[PDB]
């Protein structure tokens, strides 16, 4: 299951 | 064990050709098992190994919704980084991520991965403490500060130690039989004439899986010839790999050279030499 | 940093004249991801060429495989032509059936 990536 | 679950993310801007290309590719133990691509006719997470076809519709819908959210997020981030680096608009740029976990045979986390690159260069990564970040430059420092303020490391660590490890366990249970497969290399030596009565002996390994392999040439039990030519291991196109290693020897000495092939599929290493017809 | 592609041209199985096979051009270790790859038969572009889906390695470089079904003969010559932003001229690598 993929991560929900954070705003850079 | 050990085993790993990793997602490789690619976001590529392409001004004048619509929205960025966006892809997510998942690997279990370095084997591709799922893929999302914005340029597919129907962008959706899809199984890339047959054992993943046992996941029901809820799984694919959920993962697809995450990919679509990530896609929108990286679209913003491409613009943000352009700003951080004071780059002019209109060029193509790339953000990549490697994200995931490696676990031991006892099911404990061995290491976590969260690595970013911009235009093919390291940008930011989570440290081995799973608590702090290494930023590559002053632009990445901005992201680092945002993430420190947001408590991003704690959120990520929860994923790495929890979700990532638990889903890996699930995937391995469905894919165990398939993932364990090995195909032993089949080897042969070819002979080619060169000027000045020299001979190229080329030792081939074909049809093997996984890709890890070692070929060596020995004169007289050494396991030691320093100056061979090797090609990089390459895919055959059918799921197996190829490699060869060659040496140049004097005509009349070919019989004294031995090629050894080492591969995890083999009961014992292969030993072969040039077989004059 | 931009990285120039490694290129190998080869067949899926050892070539046997008159026997169906696959001709491969493997490009790897390049960045950025845009790349142009053609397979050539006697200097001319082969139309039915497919490729694997794009992937990248731990060093952030890209790789994929271009391929077409073919039946090698004694006298037909094959090659791969690659263009990439890092290349001053398109690179042409000739197929040698024992490399």
């Amino acid at each position: 299951a993929v991560y929900n990536f954070a705003t850079m | 064990g050990p085993h790993s679950l990793r997602y490789f993310v690619t976001a590529v801007s392409r001004p004048g050709l619509g929205e960025p290309r966006y892809m997510e590719v998942g690997y279990v133990d370095d084997t591709e098992f799922v893929r999302f691509d914005s340029d597919a006719e129907n962008p959706r997470y899809e199984p890339r190994a047959r054992w993943m076809e046992q996941e029901g519709p809820e799984y694919w819908e959920r993962e697809t919704q995450k990919a679509k959210g990530n896609e929108q997020s990286f679209r913003v981030d491409l613009r943000t980084l352009l700003g951080y680096y004071n780059q002019s608009k209109g060029g193509s740029h790339t953000i990549q991520v490697i994200s995931g976990c490696e676990v031991g045979s006892d099911g404990r986390l061995l290491r976590g991965y969260q690595q970013y690159a911009y235009d093919g260069r390291d940008y930011i990564a989570l440290n081995e403490d799973l608590k702090t970040w290494t930023a590559a430059d002053m632009a990445a420092l901005i992201t680092k500060h945002k993430w420190e303020q947001a408590g991003e490391a704690e959120r990520l660590r929860a994923y790495l130690e929890g979700t990532c490890v638990e889903w890996l366990r699930r995937y391995l249970k469905n894919g165990n039989a398939t993932l364990l497969r090995t195909d032993s290399p089949k080897a042969h030596v070819t002979h080619h004439s060169r000027p000045e009565d020299k001979v190229t002996l080329r030792c081939w390994a074909l049809g093997f899986y996984p890709a890890d392999i070692t070929l060596t040439w020995q004169l007289n039990g050494e396991e030691l010839i320093q100056d061979m030519e090797l090609v990089e291991t390459r895919p055959a196109g059918d799921g197996t790999f190829q490699k060869w290693a060659s040496v140049v020897v004097p005509l009349g000495k070919e019989q004294y050279y031995t090629c050894h092939v080492y591969h995890q599929g083999l009961p014992e290493p292969l030993t072969l030499r040039w077989e004059p017809c | 940093i931009q990285r120039t592609p490694k290129i190998q041209v080869y067949s899926r199985h050892p070539a046997e004249n008159g026997k169906s096979n696959f001709l491969n051009c493997y490009v790897s270790g390049f960045h950025p991801s845009d790349i142009e790859v053609d397979l050539l038969k006697n200097g001319e572009r082969i139309e039915k060429v497919e490729h694997s889906d794009l992937s990248f390695s731990k060093d952030w470089s890209f790789y994929l495989l271009y391929y077409t079904e073919f039946t090698p003969t004694e006298k037909d010559e094959y090659a791969c032509r690659v263009n990439h932003v890092t290349l001053s001229q398109p690179k042409i690598v000739k197929w040698d059936r024992d490399m």
